[PDB]
């Protein structure tokens, strides 16, 4: 990584912790935000015996390539399409993960700028 | 069974490794007497043996001939359907 | 006891030998083993036996330092990947003789063949004795060297392990 | 268990890169592999250790194969210092030879590279330890430099066996139980990764750095 | 060992050699590069990348809910 | 100029780097000379009988029996009770008795404390 | 340094013996006498069968040595076996415990015909 | 189910016939070492049969057929895990023994015990097997020292050399 | 295992072989009797070299306590044979 | 020489150099090949430890004492490396993974009566 040299060789007050994220109201900053939505209900992913590190969001896209694959057996080069949409919607999940990396960096940085203002002048 | 062992006046020093090894004992002073035993190591099949880059590219030449057609036939199929 | 001509020979196939190992190419060797060679060649008439002795100290201590830690070896010379490895197969030869009648009856022309040797081995027992017993000094004999047979139609004394002595490739 | 397999890969891939016995340098290949199994396991990827058992068995069973055709061929010698110029005196024992080193260190879409290279990548992008992530990074490394001195010293060069040997691998048995595992070794990694059934959510998308890490450190 | 035709040695030269231990020994050579030339056509993101690694440093603020320094 | 070489009990001197094999006088010379003398003696009594064809049995060799003999029997008779004996019997015989009865002792009594107390998870412990 | 006179007579007398013993050693034609021995009539008859090549008839004895061990190594144990799981294995309680078959939005039941309501409509996206 | 469970506990099974038939029950040693091969063989081909199921539907199942011994609260029986673990692995195991047998037909052709070579050579696959199906640690303790034994007897095959006893 | 046997034929034809090969003997002045000291006049070390020349072409090594007592290529080949069990 | 008399029931028996068996010429005619022993021969008082399966004491190429300092060298800087790469792990910059119905609370094994507290993720 390069994020390392800002919080080992740098200040680590600036940097987020992902032991203690999120550090601020989930609300501050989006007025009305809106929230995830699982397609899936609770009772299709426990029928479809998904791994619990499975058993997220992105889920509904899984039981459907895990369908096909049990549909299309033997041809198991089949339901390729169904992988890249799972594979889609995770990246998409794993981007909103930096997107939230991000938004802690920059309002740790942005507490920095606030508190200097007020402490330099007192 | 007896085998036949070649004649021995075959083995020479001349235009191999061991050659440029006698020049750098000639300006010694010095030269190799046991250069003609170790010769046949560099001369006959063993001569010029294939290079590291070459042996790993070894069954390249046909393996990209058929790989081109095979995405051709497919490009020509997948055209239809 | 070893002469000092013993000694440096020896020094010198293990240079070469250390050597080999080092080079590995054939024709890189061949430089360096001449190379060798000359060093050795430049003492050969060194009559001084003080000055010639801290040579091969000398020669020794720069062996030790330059030795390859992982020397070549030949597979069933000691400490190769063979060394040992068909002694698992090498039975003594007094073995046959508990051998089962029914199972003798199988080979009837090599124990029938075997019988002359151990004929043989009882008659040239009584004159190997003898021949050592009239051989050695008082004192008893001062080296494991063994004399020949000094007639003809007597064999060597202490002939009959070293003779019947198991294969090398029994099995 | 990421410290412990994280010295073994490195400290066993770096015995091996002096090593003059055949079957030394496959051994120490093994306990280097056996590390990176263990390091695997230590950044939560079970079935990804399970996935390189299955893929290693191929290839790691070849090479020692393929190395026991040489040995039986020069009388039973194993220091590879008293080989070479088997690439066409042995053609058959070569092509097997260097396909099994092009999978133990992880060409694209070889048997190996469906767990080896899928490792490395998923060993960047987790919360682990630094030194144990950086000695599997250059134990990878240590992978191509002793797997070429097996070729270099076996295949290329001239030969330095004996004069009189009896190189011949014209035998049924011993082909047709090379011909199995070479054929397996090309593909069954890739068959084994397409049907097994996902059972955890993989790692696919990090920085150009971190995903070709295990194919860059491989060419140096 | 036993099996396969008998091959005489020959001192001092290379060894001989048979037409389909030759061949065989370039037909999979040849497969393998095949094969990773068509993998490579197909599944050319599995040894380069699958999807693009998206730069944080380029975010706008209010997407991120991030609040001007005044308030 | 070389490190000269240092030996440990593990790690033996070379002969070719010990002095003693370079300064030849006449005393080491026939040294050796009466060494292969008694050496040759014997080899000469074992290849009697072992190539004797009339032998069928075991070459008792009073060697092995010497061995075997001050390894076991002569040991006691040989022994006298002083400062070396005493303290080296009490430290490897009586000090790994104590040590470990403290050591246990200590750690049951730990852990019976907790027991009593209930603080030792013990939820499907019913195998002992 | 080489031999004393004496070392080459005593090398050679027992070389000359030493040689004399590994020709010993081999065994003569008839060696080994077997005890007369008798085979099956199914052995005899494959003795002379085989023996024209005719690669036709020749794979009838590798589908013939292959056929009878299908039945006596693979066929007599799974009637064993299945035989012994059936009807004294499967008899008990939990011996063999099965994970349940896993269960899509959209399958059939074949115990009771349900029907799974599938999944709701995703927010579809071509990517 | 049924033949799911039934063939692959056969797989077992086949792998010990080979072992059985040493006790002079069908004697053969000129081609012993082909009986031996040609039974890894089969064993590869049943134990796909499972795995193939395995792929389509995910399917696994548990056999405790037999109850060896119960210690008050403590059941132990026979156990075997036919697993995604198991299905993948014994196909893999017996694939690659099944050319290391094919190689040692040619490699250890001159060696006077090649019989007993390959004896032991099965009875660690069958160890093995014991150790990867196992489903108690009883169980998989006897395949652990088992492989352990066995490596020791093959180690030290050339029991003449003081370095291979080592 | 499955090596060609050495015959007293074949291994005298080799050891003669490898001298040949030698620049330091001449071919015309070779003979299976011909001592590599008192006639070829080679020095010592050169009988060293000999004796690895051999052991290469041979592959097994000669106990330096023996490597000395060969000086003919007659007890070169008799040292093999007797070292091989070679009986014709 | 007999061992010192102090009173280890030594006796008059040889002290011998404590050189391992291994050492012994490999290529000599011994009567005990394996043994490296000559029938007679006054066996060491620790032979069946220095047989050829067991402690070796032959001369090294390197010294005993270059040896355990590289070796310990090596083995103490890779631990004290571990422990510097454990409080400062590599990791990538995403926050904490998200997981549905409050965490999962019911398929981690929750207990259904006790209602869990409440957990939300917003779209980002
Ligand atoms: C609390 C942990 C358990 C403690 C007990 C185990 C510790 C070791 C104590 C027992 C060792 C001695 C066993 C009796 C002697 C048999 C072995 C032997 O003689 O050594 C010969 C062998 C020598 O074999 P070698 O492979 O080194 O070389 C042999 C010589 N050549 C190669 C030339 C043929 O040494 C051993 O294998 C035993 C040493 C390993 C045990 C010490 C390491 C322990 C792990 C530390 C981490
Ligand atoms: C994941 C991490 C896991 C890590 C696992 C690996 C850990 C390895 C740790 C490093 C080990 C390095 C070895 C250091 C010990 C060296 C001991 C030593 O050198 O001393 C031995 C001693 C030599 O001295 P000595 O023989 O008495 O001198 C000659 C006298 N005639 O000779 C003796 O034996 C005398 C008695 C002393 C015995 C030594 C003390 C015990
Ligand atoms: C308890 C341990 C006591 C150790 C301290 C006593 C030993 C001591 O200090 O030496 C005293 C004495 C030697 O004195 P000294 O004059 O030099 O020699 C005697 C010459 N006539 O010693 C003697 O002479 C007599 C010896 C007295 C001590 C013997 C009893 C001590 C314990 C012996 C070991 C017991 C091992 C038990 C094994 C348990 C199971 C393993
Ligand atoms: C000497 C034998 C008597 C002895 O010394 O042991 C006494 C020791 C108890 O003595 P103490 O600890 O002082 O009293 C409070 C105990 N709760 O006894 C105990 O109960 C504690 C265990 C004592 C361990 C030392 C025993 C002496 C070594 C064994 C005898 C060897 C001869
Ligand atoms: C703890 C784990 C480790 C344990 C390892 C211990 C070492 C054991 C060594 C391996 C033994 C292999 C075990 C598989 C063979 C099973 C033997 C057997 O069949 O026993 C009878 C069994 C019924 O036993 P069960 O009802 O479970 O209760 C027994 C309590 N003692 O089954 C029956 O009811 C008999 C049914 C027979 C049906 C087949 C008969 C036709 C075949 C006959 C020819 C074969
Ligand atoms: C099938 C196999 C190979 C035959 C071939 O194709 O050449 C042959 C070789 C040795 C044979 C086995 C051995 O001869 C031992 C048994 C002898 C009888 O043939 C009955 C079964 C028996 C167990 C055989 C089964 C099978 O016919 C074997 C295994
Ligand atoms: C960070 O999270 C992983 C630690 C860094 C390992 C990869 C090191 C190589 C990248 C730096 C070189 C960049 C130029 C190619």
């Amino acid at each position: 990584g390069a994020h390392l040299a800002r919080r080992y060789l740098g200040d680590a007050s600036v940097e987020p912790d992902p032991l203690r994220m999120p550090t601020f109201p989930p609300d501050y900053g989006f007025p009305e935000r809106k929230e995830r939505e699982m397609v899936a209900t609770q009772q299709e992913m426990n029928d479809a015996q998904l791994v619990l590190q499975q058993r997220d969001y992105c889920a509904h896209y899984l039981i459907r390539f895990l369908k096909c694959k049990r549909d299309s057996f033997p041809n198991f080069l089949a339901c390729k399409h169904e992988r890249h949409d799972w594979d889609y919607c995770e990246h998409l999940d794993y981007v909103k993960r930096m997107k939230e990396f991000e938004r802690e960096r920059r309002l740790l940085q942005r507490k920095k700028r606030r508190e200097q203002r007020e402490a330099d002048m007192a | 069974s007896k085998m036949e062992l070649p004649d021995y006046k075959q083995w020479k020093i001349e235009g191999t490794p061991l050659e440029t090894v006698q020049e750098k004992l000639a300006a010694r002073g010095l030269r190799d007497p046991w250069g003609r035993n170790e010769a046949w190591r560099y001369m006959g099949g063993f001569a010029n043996n294939v290079s590291f880059v070459g042996a790993l590219l070894k069954g390249f030449k046909w393996g990209f001939a058929a790989f081109v057609v095979a995405i051709g036939a497919e490009y020509y199929l997948e055209s239809q359907k | 006891y070893l002469t000092h001509q013993q000694k440096v020979l020896r020094l010198y196939k293990r240079a070469l030998r250390h050597l080999e190992s080092w080079c590995i190419h054939r024709d890189k060797y061949r430089y360096f083993a001449c190379l060798l060679r000359a060093r050795f060649d430049e003492h050969k008439n060194e009559k001084d036996m003080v000055k010639a002795t801290q040579l091969l100290r000398e020669a020794e201590e720069e062996f030790w330092h330059g030795q390859h830690p992982q020397p070549y070896i030949f597979p069933e010379s000691p400490g190769g990947t063979s060394y040992e490895r068909y002694e698992c197969y090498k039975v003594p030869e007094w073995c046959l003789d508990d051998w089962h009648p029914s199972e003798k009856a199988m080979y009837p022309d090599y124990f029938a063949k075997r019988e002359q040797w151990k004929k043989l081995r009882r008659e040239s027992w009584e004159r190997e004795v003898k021949q050592l017993q009239e051989e050695t000094p008082v004192g008893g004999p001062r080296t494991e060297a063994l004399p020949p047979a000094r007639k003809q139609g007597d064999l060597p004394p202490l002939w009959w392990h070293i003779v019947t002595r198991p294969r090398e490739r029994p099995m | 268990t990421l410290c412990l397999g994280a010295i073994t890969t490195l400290f066993t891939a770096m015995c091996a890169l002096t090593q003059n016995d055949i079957k030394k340098i496959i051994a120490f290949s093994t306990s280097s592999q056996l590390g990176l199994m263990m390091v695997t396991i230590g950044i939560n990827q079970p079935y990804l250790a399970f996935l390189h058992i299955c893929t290693h068995a191929f290839f790691k069973a070849m090479l020692f194969m393929c190395s026991g055709s040489i040995i039986h061929s020069l009388n039973d010698e194993q220091d590879i210092r008293k080989m070479g110029g088997l690439f066409k005196a042995m053609p058959f024992t070569t092509t097997a030879l260097i396909v099994g080193s092009l999978a133990l260190t992880g060409m694209p879409f070889l048997t190996g590279f469906y767990s080896k290279d899928l490792i490395i990548e998923a060993a960047n992008t987790s919360y682990t330890n630094a030194w144990a992530l950086l000695m599997t990074l250059i134990a990878t490394s240590f992978t191509a430099i002793y797997s070429t001195r097996i070729i270099f010293f076996a295949l290329l060069g001239q030969p330095r066996f004996p004069t009189l040997v009896n190189i011949n691998e014209n035998n049924p048995l011993l082909i047709n139980s090379i011909k199995r595992l070479l054929i397996g070794s090309l593909f069954a990694g890739y068959i084994i990764s397409n049907n097994i059934p996902p059972t955890t959510i993989p790692q696919m998308t990090m920085p150009y750095y971190l995903k070709t890490t295990a194919l860059i450190v491989t060419i140096l | 060992a036993g099996g396969g035709a008998h091959i005489e040695p020959r001192y001092r030269q290379f060894p001989q050699l048979t037409r389909s231990q030759v061949i065989q020994a370039e037909f999979f050579s040849a497969t393998m590069w095949f094969w990773i030339l068509w993998r490579f056509w197909h599944d050319s993101d599995a040894v380069l990348g699958h999807f693009p690694y998206p730069d944080p440093s380029q975010w706008t603020d209010e997407e991120l809910g991030i609040p001007p320094d005044d308030e | 100029s070389f490190p000269k070489y240092e030996a440990s009990r593990l790690s033996s001197l070379p002969t070719t780097l010990d002095p003693a094999e370079y300064d030849i006088s006449s005393e080491t010379r026939k040294a050796q000379a009466e060494r292969l003398a008694i050496r040759s003696r014997l080899k000469r009594e074992y290849q009697l009988q072992y190539y004797d064809p009339s032998r069928r049995g075991v070459i008792e060799d009073p060697a092995l029996v010497r061995w075997t003999y001050a390894r076991s029997a002569n040991i006691y008779p040989n022994f006298r009770p002083n400062t070396k004996t005493s303290l080296l019997g009490a430290l490897f015989g009586i000090g790994p008795l104590v040590f470990w009865y403290y050591v246990f002792k200590t750690d049951r009594d730990r852990k019976e404390k907790l027991i009593q107390e209930g603080k030792l998870d013990r939820t499907f412990n019913i195998s002992y | 340094s080489g031999y004393t006179p004496e070392e080459k007579l005593r090398l050679q007398q027992l070389r000359e013996l030493r040689r004399r013993w590994l020709k010993d050693q081999e065994l003569s034609p008839r060696e080994p006498v077997l005890p007369p021995q008798r085979v099956s009539p199914v052995e005899r008859f494959w003795n002379k069968f085989l023996q024209d090549g005719a690669l036709w008839k020749n794979v009838i004895y590798k589908t013939y040595r292959h056929s009878i061990f299908a039945f006596t190594h693979v066929l007599i144990p799974v009637w064993i076996i299945h035989y012994y799981l059936k009807y004294h294995v499967t008899t008990k309680p939990y011996t063999i415990v099965e994970k349940k078959p896993r269960i899509f939005p959209g399958d059939t039941i074949l115990e009771t015909g349900e029907v799974i309501p599938p999944m709701k409509e995703f927010p579809d996206q071509h990517h | 189910m049924n033949m799911f469970s039934s063939l692959s506990l056969v797989t077992l099974l086949l792998l010990t016939m080979p072992i059985m038939m040493m006790s002079f029950n069908t004697y053969k040693p000129s081609n012993y070492p082909l009986y031996v091969k040609t039974a890894i063989s089969y064993a590869f081909i049943t134990s796909m049969i499972p795995t193939m199921m395995f792929i389509h539907s995910g399917q696994e199942l548990i056999i405790s057929n037999w109850h060896w011994l119960t210690i008050q609260t403590l059941k132990l029986s026979l156990s075997f895990k036919m697993d995604y673990f198991s299905m993948m692995f014994i196909p893999v195991a017996l694939f690659v023994t099944w050319s290391i047998m094919e190689f040692s037909m040619w490699y250890m052709y001159s060696d006077p015990n090649i019989n007993k070579f390959f004896k032991y050579l099965l009875l660690f696959l069958i160890t093995m097997l014991i150790l990867v199906t196992a489903n108690n640690l009883f169980q998989l303790f006897i395949g652990w020292e088992g492989v352990g034994i066995m490596s020791f007897l093959l180690i030290g095959w050339w029991y003449g050399r003081a370095d291979a006893n080592t | 295992s499955d090596a060609p046997p050495l015959t007293l034929e074949g291994i005298k034809d080799r050891v003669l072989y490898v001298l040949k090969l030698y620049d330091k003997i001449d071919p015309e002045k070779l003979s299976v009797n011909s001592h590599f000291m008192k006639d070829l006049g080679l020095d010592s070390l050169d009988q060293v070299e000999i004796i690895m020349a051999m052991e290469d072409e041979f592959g097994f090594e000669i106990p330096d306590i023996d490597a000395e007592k060969l000086m003919c290529p007659q007890e070169i080949v008799d040292y093999i044979a007797d070292k091989k069990d070679v009986y014709e | 020489e007999p061992y010192p008399d102090d009173g280890t029931g030594y006796g008059d028996y040889p002290k011998l150099p404590d050189r391992s068996q291994q050492e012994r010429d490999p290529w000599y005619d011994w009567d005990h090949p394996d043994l490296r022993l000559n029938w007679g021969e006054p066996m060491h008082w620790d032979l069946d430890m220095y047989i050829r399966n067991r402690v070796d004491t032959s001369p090294t190429p390197v010294n005993w004492n270059l040896m355990c300092k590289h070796l310990f060298g090596f083995v103490a800087f890779m631990l004290f490396m571990f422990w510097v790469g454990e409080t400062y792990p590599a990791y990538q910059p995403v926050g904490p993974k998200q997981y549905p119905y409050n965490n999962l609370y019911l398929e981690r094994g929750g207990d259904p009566n006790k209602e869990p507290e409440p957990v939300v993720h917003y779209e980002i």
